[PDB]
């Protein structure tokens, strides 16, 4: 210290500085000493060797780095000794990545260019204010900006950056980051859409369009540390107020003339420049919608070629006259939708002849149409106008109209329509009958007329077209449907809608229509009758049956379309009236149910001894019908309670059971049996029956028995009660005998909905299958009563059945409705395979532990081949803890929260508690919770703010049963109270219907209220007062309620958290001040594609609304809002927004519109490289949704949003599910299963099909049904292996062996993939020893040909001739001498050949050696001696590779030379040398192959090229490698297990390789790019994807 | 190892010091005599042409050592090769 102390204490003298670091190499504060000494020498002397030295000898690099030893190197940096010293300090204190990372930031900040590339070299990422925004905000110089985004930054701190810069006033800067940020040089495009730049300016722009030190230090650092004009500018989203900047004569003006594209759509412009217009010659693709135009320009059609011209939503004035004197013919489209127009162009005859496409859409052109004399004219759109009547001549001058539209218009005639007229749009209008014109069209093949009201529909008679592809006729006011004239004149229509009409009946000729693929006939409320000739149309796969009581019995799953016409076929085959019926026997304990049945039975060889189950039983009668039906006799005691529901049906008669022997007080006991009945079966009627009149006396009869059931039981809550008696079920008797009528009588005449259900015509198969189950009750055995599916196909196909395995659900389902057998179609239970005859045995069994008997009571566990699914059933019929025999006594609770101010609680009061509803309840409702439960409540909770008490309690004087829901009042007890909410709110609307029935009789009492409570007062209160939901609900438009005094107020969140949308996690509520939004036609999204979905402003931005109807429901947008709080992804649409004013959800707007319309608008924006990074966000989101269970339903392309077309981008593609075909797996479309995620990887791999090719299989627009084409066989796209083998890997017929969306995102991510044109399989047993290229392009392989564009197989060289040299010698040439040894080399320069004994000929003859060439003058070598040569026929220079035997072996150095390759620095290959020896050409003076490969397999290089240097080892890797670094790029692994030649070709590169097999692989030139481009593109995502957690 | 090195150099005084002190395919490439008396390698003695080594070895994808002798178009190493 004492040598530090006297430095310190002596400065400013260099001679003691120098003795003072001399003895320092022979301490926090030691090293401000030693870092002060080299600031004030860093340049006054050299005598930095002995402070390098004690650093080397020297925690202590941090504290000098912290010591601001970093501005002495950068000084010292800014003598081949000193310069070794201070790279090996350098690389010894930057080994750190903080150190490294800390002189990064201590170097940007000043201007340099040396340190900070030497420093990017070694290391130190710029993702760290960030950097850029640093290095931004200082003016810095552009060398600096262009380093650093070469390097990996994140894309959003370069556009801050972008923010930065252009607050301040830069060029260059600015330049490079646009460059960086919107420049797609291979598409030849400029992406500059989504970023708000507020102007534009040809300084900017003109850098944009197309016109050694620091690696060296860099390099010695390491290594002492290991020892075509462009065409489419896209300024869309930038608010450009104006654009006139870029109508000057800047140096861009003349580069101006070759855009062919110009977007300028979102924006606010006013008026296009004139000079701008009139030096953009060259411009075919122009738009400006969304902008603030006043008038047209009337010079934007004065250019040279213009089409596609697109004004779409800008507020043009009344008058749009074009001006007479411009005549250009090149325009094609005229879009001018949207606009304030009242008159149409008035000169669209003289100035444009062959316009194509005219749109008008959503204008208010008052006026009458002019006769619009246009020749060429092939699409005329004038819907949504306010139009009156239309010219004779409108159409009487254009000979090739096809899709005339006029929708919503008051139009009452239609003028001479031209004879080629093809497709008709006049929906909205207002008819009265459909004109002769549109009658009179020959080739009409699309016409839509709903919403229109007319009574008259022609038949085919009268319809001169024959061409009749589509017809819409819904929403009309149509009584007849005339077909019997010529029902086959039609044949050709596909589509036929006729919804909201007022249909009576389908003639008998609709089947003669075969062609028809899709009939709606729905909301007709009077048909009730399907004609049976509906079973030829095997062609419909969609039929709407809404708002239609038809007769047939209608199945949750087992009713698709198609199934509903082979039913209809099989009835048209042989038709039978169906005689069944179900009468279920409901009544208590005592009552004589079953001696009432058995009497009725009229059955004599029968102490019931009470009854377990429900005890079904078979009944015919003998009226002179058959009439069999089948009587549940329904168990009686109070536990047998909870499968009742289950079997009571609304197709059924029920009847209802007295007990006189007590009197007036049974009467009272059928209130729970009555009110069941009601909510199960709302329509049915009940015969009540008194049952004991032999042990009671008149009296009783006499009571109100007989008259309360006639004043309180016989209405108000109660159903239908037809007819009561007071039989006694002993003896038959008179009153037995009545009963018998009165019960064969209602049986007759159910009319359910007026259809009388009881003698239904059916197909006779299902009568012949019912016939067969009944005939096979009897052989199987007793234990088990069921046979399985085998023995039914078995039994099914023995007969003459004719019904296949699509004619089974269906059958088997209505088998099921009739009750002789039970099936169970959810695909969920182990049972769905297993076909359950003989009901009364399963119920039986079933009932079997309620009747047979440490633990609270009602807690069991698993005790006494089958077993195993046994199980299943009881907790899917709610017996298995057990509900029944649950300690109906409410065990002791104490609330953690009981202050009247933090809980919340709900009252559910009804009229009583409907069979097996706390059953149901409290085995749906269930970090481990505890939980302990009663026979009426669960009280399950986690933490003392996150409990959930549901319960009954009941008030004093209040016959009623209340339901009590009370949770805290947090975040968590507020998720739980929704959670249960609409639990219980779905539990009563699907199983009992009847407790959700308005009755239209009497009074809207709804017999369901739920009570929200409230308490003004926090705490002490003790009177919180009622509130019935609806009418809370109607007070939408507040958040606060309050009493007729508005003193005092409370929020509705803490009272009702389930109406207002605060049960989710995040808090998602819009300021309405912030959103600015309105309902429009000019808003919707793709002209309502989407649904419901509009354009809107939220926080500044653009975003997209979806709008929910007035249904008030408040259920499907909770459900769609709750998974919406769980997906975070960058691929996955994002949620901003979702309100309860308009009831909206505000999502993001993706710029670029959905992938389909893209692929059907723009077929040249789809590049290679875009469609493979569309591909990988679809696999990513798919990945993402399937590894949190999610699965997605069907994957379209237009279920995928594109974002922005930037190859670059962070974000290209995302999906989408909206709510209110083809692309199905062969999973379930044929055959029923659960759906699982390899339907949506079939899916995937179908849209992988319609994206590879161009457009798709969807253009065509046709019946689309493993059998798909090869795409390249005939859609005409470029082929794409290890693309068309992920396709055939995705759409394999074994959903099993599809790969897991896991793994189809991990093969869609390769470098590989992107790069690989094609890869072509030579005929078997063919060896090339050299390859040549002809450029269609072809290749000549040593003379075999191949063709490039066909795979056409049929030393070497390449002056459209070929030379080859045979083993022997004997040159030849094919559009010559014999040398003494063979051609070893060939080159095409301005022709040398080698020799093997040492010759070169020049077309001289000297001779070096005792073979391989190459360019740049150029190179080469013979044996181990290479050269180097230029046109003067000299050896320039000659190094033996041998001398290099001191770092390689003798086995790899003293080999021959293979090949050399020369830019800077020769580098030449030996034979079976896995090291390539690097040579310089100074210096006259090491890449370890294997090392390389040992990193990632032969290794020793056959062949190699450069541009990134392609290494060819002979194990079959290509190694590629950059020229800074010598670093390792990839290590390709080809399927060529070899290689012999690699070239360059016009970019690709060319590879041949040896599989025996020839592979002639072609990858492209810009692979080596694509091996970080895309690298540093995952993870700017998969930070994203974790920022958002 | 100074052993692969001395027998790579063909030095016969350092191979010896290096075996008397307590490599085969190298010593084959190199074509050494007394290398190979002192200590795969029949293809790379094929490859390279030593009658002398390729007798010594016989002696004492990696196809056999015979395929590679008509490619490399030693006709007398092709003959003794398929001779044995
Ligand atoms: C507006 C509202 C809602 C949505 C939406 O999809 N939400 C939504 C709902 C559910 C799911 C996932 N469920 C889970 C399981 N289910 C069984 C299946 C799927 C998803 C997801 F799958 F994402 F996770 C997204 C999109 C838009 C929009 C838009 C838009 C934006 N920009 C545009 N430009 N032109 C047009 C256009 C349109
Ligand atoms: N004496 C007499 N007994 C009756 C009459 N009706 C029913 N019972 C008795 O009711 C019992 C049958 O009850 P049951 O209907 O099987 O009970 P459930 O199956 O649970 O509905 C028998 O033991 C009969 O003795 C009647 O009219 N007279």
């Amino acid at each position: 210290d004492s040598v530090l102390h006297t430095l310190q204490m002596y400065p400013d003298d260099q001679e003691i500085q120098c003795l003072g670091l001399s003895l320092i190499g022979y301490g926090h504060l030691l090293a401000k000493i030693l870092v002060s000494s080299l600031y004030r020498f860093k340049d006054v002397a050299e005598i930095q060797t002995k402070g390098f030295q004690t650093i080397l000898a020297i925690s202590f690099s941090k504290l000098l780095v912290h010591h601001s030893f970093d501005l002495v190197i950068f000084h010292q940096m800014s003598d081949q000794q000193f310069l070794n010293l201070c790279c090996k300090c350098f690389a010894k204190v930057a080994m750190d990545d903080y150190l490294k990372n800390v002189m990064l930031e201590r170097a940007c900040d000043q201007n340099n260019s040396i340190m900070v590339e030497c420093l990017l070299l070694l290391g130190a990422d710029a993702n760290q204010s960030s950097l850029i925004c640093q290095v931004c905000e200082k003016e810095s110089s552009p060398k600096l900006v262009e380093l650093l985004l070469n390097s990996g930054s994140r894309e959003q701190d370069v556009r801050k950056a972008l923010t930065i810069s252009i607050g301040k006033g830069d060029s260059q800067i600015i330049s490079l980051l646009l460059r960086r940020l919107a420049l797609d040089v291979a598409n030849n495009s400029i992406c500059l859409g989504g970023f708000c730049i507020g102007k534009v300016e040809p300084s900017w722009l003109g850098p944009l369009f197309p016109d050694n030190i620091a690696s060296t230090l860099a390099r010695m650092v390491i290594r002492y540390q290991m020892k075509e004009y462009i065409t489419s500018l896209d300024l869309s989203a930038n608010e450009l107020r104006d654009i006139d900047a870029l109508s000057q004569k800047c140096c861009i003006s003349v580069h101006l003339e070759h855009l062919e594209k110009l977007e300028l759509h979102q924006n606010a412009l006013t008026s296009f420049p004139q000079q701008l217009c009139e030096t953009l010659k060259s411009l075919t693709h122009l738009d400006l919608h969304s902008n603030k135009f006043t008038s047209f320009p009337s010079y934007l059609l004065k250019m040279s070629c213009i089409a596609n011209l697109d004004v779409s939503r800008n507020d043009i004035g009344p008058s749009v006259v074009l001006d007479p004197t411009v005549k250009c013919p090149t325009l094609k489209q005229f879009n001018l939708s949207y606009n304030q127009l009242s008159f149409v162009p008035e000169n669209l005859t003289d100035v444009v002849e062959k316009l194509e496409q005219l749109i008008l859409e959503g204008n208010k052109i008052s006026g009458i149409c002019s006769p619009l004399r246009l020749k060429e004219l092939k699409i005329l759109n004038l819907s949504k106008n306010h139009i009156s009547s239309l010219s004779e001549n409108f159409l009487e001058a254009c000979p090739k109209v096809e899709s005339f539209s006029a929708r919503m218009n008051f139009l009452a005639a239609m003028p001479f329509l031209p004879p080629s007229m093809t497709i008709l749009k006049l929906s909205q209008n207002k008819f009265s009958c459909i004109p002769e014109a549109i009658l009179n069209l020959p080739h009409l093949r699309s016409l839509d007329m709903s919403s229109n009201d007319i009574q008259y529909l022609p038949g085919p008679a009268h319809w001169k077209s024959l061409n009749l592809r589509e017809l819409l006729f819904s929403h009309n006011q149509i009584s007849i449907l005339d077909l019997s004239e010529k029902a086959y004149l039609w044949s050709r229509v596909e589509k036929l809608h006729l919804s909201h009409n007022k249909l009576k009946e389908i003639p008998p000729e609709i089947g003669c229509l075969e062609n028809l693929t899709s009939l709606d006939v729905s909301y007709n409320l009077e048909l009730r009758s399907f004609p049976n000739e509906m079973g030829k149309l095997s062609k419909i796969w969609d039929l709407p049956l809404d708002e239609l009581h038809l007769n047939f019995d209608f199945k949750h799953i087992g009713c698709k379309a198609k199934d509903i016409i082979r039913f209809l076929q099989q009835r048209l085959k042989k038709a039978v009236p169906y005689n069944r019926m179900k009468l279920m026997i409901v009544g208590n304990t005592g009552s004589g149910k079953t001696t009432l049945l058995q009497q009725l039975m009229k059955t004599k060889k029968s102490m019931q001894s009470a009854t377990v189950g429900i005890d079904v039983k078979d009944w015919p009668i003998q009226i002179r019908r058959d009439l069999v039906l089948n009587v549940w006799d329904f168990a009686g005691r109070e536990e047998f309670y909870s499968t009742h529901p289950h079997f009571m049906t609304q197709r059924a008669l029920y009847l209802a059971v007295y007990d006189l022997s007590k009197g007036q007080a049974e009467v009272d006991a059928m209130k729970p049996w009555l009110f069941n009945i009601k909510a199960r079966a709302s329509s049915s009627p009940v015969i009540l029956v008194g049952t004991h009149l032999d042990v009671s006396d008149e009296k009783q009869r006499k009571a109100c028995m007989s008259k309360i059931t006639k004043e309180l039981l016989n209405k108000r809550g109660f159903p239908a009660i037809r007819d009561y008696h007071f039989v006694n079920a002993t003896e038959e008797s008179d009153a037995l005998a009545k009963l018998r009528k009165t019960i064969i009588n209602e049986s007759l005449n159910f009319k359910i909905r007026d259809q009388l259900v009881v003698g239904q015509l059916i197909p006779d198969c299902y009568v012949e299958l019912e016939k067969i189950i009944l005939s096979e009750r009897k052989n199987v055995p007793i234990e088990f009563p069921v046979i399985d599916r085998k023995r039914l196909l078995q039994l099914v196909r023995e007969n003459q059945l004719q019904l296949d395995e699509n004619e089974l659900p269906h059958a088997v389902h209505f088998l099921n409705e009739s009750g002789v057998l039970l099936h169970f179609q959810d695909p969920a239970l182990q049972l769905s395979d297993l076909y359950f005859v003989e009901p009364k045995w399963l119920c039986k069994i079933m009932a079997q532990i309620l009747t047979v008997k440490k633990h609270p009571k009602g807690i069991i566990s698993r005790r006494d081949n089958y077993m195993s699914q046994y199980f299943k059933l009881l907790e899917k019929f709610q017996i298995a803890l057990v509900p029944s025999s649950l300690s109906d006594h409410r065990p002791v609770i104490e609330l953690p929260h009981c202050e009247n101010s933090e809980i919340i609680i709900r009252l559910y009061e009804m009229p009583y508690f409907p069979m097996g509803f706390w059953s149901r309840l409290i085995n749906r409702l269930l970090l481990r919770p505890n939980r302990m439960y009663w026979r009426q409540g669960i009280y399950l909770n986690w933490s003392p703010e996150a409990y959930c008490l549901v319960g009954s309690e009941v008030l004093d004087n209040h016959p009623e049963s209340f339901l009590k829901i009370t949770v805290p009042s947090c975040r968590k007890g507020c998720i739980l109270l929704g959670q249960v909410v609409d639990h219980i709110d779905s539990l009563m609307e699907e199983w009992f219907p009847g407790l959700l029935e308005i009755d239209i009789c009497g009074e809207g009492e709804t017999l369901l209220k739920k009570w929200a409570l409230y308490s003004f007062n926090d705490g002490e209160e003790h009177q919180k007062i009622l509130l019935d939901d609806l009418m809370k609900k109607a007070e939408e438009g507040d958040l606060l309620v309050n009493p007729d005094q508005p003193r005092l107020t409370i929020p509705i969140s803490q009272i009702a958290p389930d109406l207002i949308l605060a049960d989710l996690p995040r808090n998602i509520m819009l300021n309405n001040d912030e959103l600015e939004f309105e309902q429009a036609p000019e808003f919707l999204l793709g002209d309502g594609s989407f649904g419901s979905v509009y354009r809107a402003a939220y926080e500044g931005e653009e975003v997209a609304v979806k709008i929910f109807n007035k249904h008030t429901s408040l259920r499907l947008l909770r459900q769609e809002l709750v998974v919406l709080c769980h997906l975070h992804h960058p691929s996955l649409i994002s949620l901003l927004a979702a309100g309860i004013r308009p009831r909206m959800l505000v999502m993001e707007l993706a710029s670029k519109g959905s992938l389909d319309r893209l692929l059907q608008q723009d077929k040249a924006s789809l590049t290679r490289t875009l469609q493979h990074r569309i591909a990988l966000h679809v696999a990513d989101g798919l990945r993402y949704l399937h590894s949190a269970m999610i699965i997605y339903r069907d994957l379209k392309p237009h279920n995928v949003l594109l974002f922005t077309l930037y190859p670059n981008a962070a974000i290209i593609a995302k999906i989408a599910d909206y709510g209110t075909p083809g692309f199905r797996a062969p999973e379930v479309a044929r055959g029923n299963v659960i759906y699982n995620q390899q339907a949506d990887v079939y899916s995937f791999g179908l849209l992988l099909y319609d994206i590879l090719t161009t457009g798709g299989r969807i253009v065509e627009g046709l019946k689309f049904p493993g059998k798909l084409p090869d795409p390249v066989k005939e859609y005409g796209c470029a082929p794409w292996p290890m693309v068309e083998k992920l396709i055939k890997q995705c759409l394999k017929e074994n959903p099993q062996e599809r790969p897991t969306s896991a793994q189809v995102f991990d093969i869609l991510n390769s470098a590989e993939l992107v790069c690989l044109t094609r890869r072509i399989l030579l005929p078997k047993n063919v060896i090339v020893e050299c390859m040549v290229a002809t450029h269609n392009a072809s290749i000549w392989l040593g003379l075999s040909f191949l063709d490039l564009n066909t795979e056409g197989y049929t030393c070497l060289a390449l002056e459209s001739w070929i030379v080859s040299g045979t083993q022997s010698g004997t040159l030849l040439v094919i559009n010559l001498e014999k040398m003494t040894d063979s051609v070893t080399c060939l080159y095409c320069n301005s022709l040398l050949v080698g020799t093997a004994d040492g010759k070169l000929a020049i077309f001289k003859i000297l001779n070096i050696g005792n073979m391989c060439l190459s360019e740049s003058v150029m190179w080469g070598g013979c044996g181990t001696k290479i050269f180097s040569f230029s046109n003067d026929f000299t050896i320039q220079k000659l190094i033996e590779t041998r001398t290099s035997q001191l770092f390689s072996y003798a086995a790899f150095s003293d080999s021959n030379i293979i090949t050399v390759v020369v830019d800077t620095a020769l580098y030449i290959a030996k034979q079976n040398s896995p090291v390539v020896e690097v040579w310089d050409k100074k210096t006259e003076k090491l890449i370890d192959c294997v090392h390389f490969l040992r990193e990632v397999y032969s290794g020793r290089v056959k062949t190699l090229c450069l541009q990134a240097l392609w290494i060819g080892t002979g194990g079959g890797h290509i190694l590629l490698l950059d020229l800074s670094t010598r670093r390792l790029i990839r290590v390709i692994y080809n399927f060529c297990n070899s290689v012999r030649v690699m070239m360059t070709a016009q970019n690709v590169m060319l590879v041949l390789g040896y599989n025996i097999q020839s592979c002639l692989t072609v990858w492209d030139i810009n692979l080596p790019h694509e091996v970080q481009n895309l690298e540093k593109h995952i993870e700017v995502r998969k930070e994203l994807a974790e920022k958002m957690r | 190892t100074p052993l692969h090195l001395a027998a790579d150099s063909g030095h016969l005084e350092i191979v010896e010091v290096l075996l008397k002190t307590g490599p085969l395919h190298l010593a084959a490439h190199v074509g050494h005599l007394e290398i190979v008396e002192v200590l795969t390698p029949l293809h790379l003695a094929a490859l390279y042409g030593h009658l002398e080594i390729v007798e010594v070895l016989l002696k004492h994808w990696g196809e056999t050592p015979f395929d590679l002798a008509i490619d490399n178009g030693n006709e007398d190493i092709a003959e003794v090769l398929q001779k044995a």
